[PDB]
């Protein structure tokens, strides 16, 4: 059709140009040429140097010119910790081990680095959720007190018995 | 909302439940009472995963709910769970939990006894002091069990209890801050 796809091939160039570390912004020009979208319609130019470059958020637009963002996206170890503590404290969530690798080349030294900093949280499809590991107050118990604790149930217990048993004892 | 009924929230929250408990209570403590709804984006969690730990919270009956049904603009009618921690059967249940907890040490004392001194090997079940008598063959000379005719040894039963009573010290000791904090929220 039209309108709508050019779009994407821009995109994607961007995308592997940064792969290959040319952090230099390009401009919407320069960038058509390398796209073969020289025959780009005119209405599609001006839409994308004013919504789709950057409404985006990995479109960063540098003295005019249109760039990469790197920053957003985890590139280091300690951008991986500030992110996580970052959620933690404003409550946000945590985030998919997906969208860290794909963001953070070689995400595995960061998180081996980081060990038990990081809370991993197993889907139903494999899928790793990362939590930040607040170490303000930790506490745990053997494996045998946990499962004493199982063993003893209280989700079948009424309210009136449970505090009954508080009188039954003297306390 | 005296802030020692929040200390001792999360205390027994980060010690006694997981991590998506505490996260859950988080909120609730920042705000008395929010929706279910906001708590899911907030935390992100899955659908069935904060429905499972809403209810554990419920079953223990730390955080109450209640259920407000009103018509949307579109005039659909919208039915929200507002969740809000009640202190007041908080403090209760923990009382009842720590008492039922300490109930069970002592009798758990007195069942290290009750257990069975007599195991025969060749059957592989257990065999009381009454039983082993009965067992005994006078014409033999020597006790073995019937069924299997062999010799019982009684050292294995020894060796469990000692285990219990070193748990005693330590789960006496690591309850001191709980029971600390339960005398501080008294008023
Ligand atoms: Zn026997």
């Amino acid at each position: 059709g039209y309108k709508f796809g050019v779009l994407a091939k821009i995109v994607n160039y961007m995308k592997t140009r940064h792969q290959r570390g040319d952090t230099h912004p390009l401009t919407l020009d320069e960038i058509l040429d390398e796209t073969q979208h020289l025959d780009i319609g005119l209405k599609q130019k001006q839409w994308l140097m004013t919504e789709a470059l950057v409404n985006n958020p990995k479109i960063e637009v540098i003295d005019g010119k249109y760039a990469f963002k790197p920053k957003y996206n985890v590139r280091d170890k300690k951008a991986l910790l500030r992110l996580l503590d970052q959620h933690d404290q404003r409550g946000l969530g945590g985030i998919l081990l997906e969208d860290i690798e794909e963001a953070l080349p070689n995400s595995q030294k960061a998180v081996k680095a980081l060990g038990d900093q990081i809370l991993f949280v197993n889907r139903p499809d494999k899928k790793k959720i990362l939590f930040f590991n607040d170490k303000s107050c930790q506490f745990s118990v053997d494996e045998e007190f946990q499962k004493l604790w199982r063993s003893v149930t209280v989700d079948s217990m009424d309210e009136e018995k449970i505090e009954e048993y508080l009188k039954r004892q003297g306390i | 909302v005296p802030a020692a009924l929040k200390r001792l929230a999360k205390y027994v929250i980060r010690g006694f439940y997981g991590i998506e408990h505490a996260l859950a209570l988080d909120i609730l403590i920042r705000n008395s009472c929010v929706k279910e709804e906001d708590m899911l984006e907030l935390l992100k969690f899955d659908r069935k995963q904060l429905r499972s730990v809403l209810n554990n919270l419920k079953g223990d009956k730390f955080i109450k709910c209640r259920m407000r049904v009103e018509t949307a603009a579109d005039g659909k009618t919208t039915r929200h769970n507002y969740y809000f921690i009640n202190y007041r059967t908080l403090v209760n249940v923990v009382k009842y939990k720590l008492d039922h907890m300490r109930r069970r040490i002592e009798t758990d004392e007195r069942d290290s006894t009750n257990r069975a001194s007599f195991k025969c090997p060749v059957c592989s079940s257990t065999f009381t002091d009454l039983e082993a008598n009965q067992l005994f063959d006078p014409m033999t000379g020597t006790f073995r069990c019937t069924f299997c005719h062999t010799e019982v040894e009684e050292d294995e039963s020894a060796m469990p209890k000692k285990d219990a009573r070193t748990l005693l010290a330590r789960f006496n000791e690591q309850i001191e801050p709980i029971y600390a904090l339960l005398r501080e929220t008294e008023d």
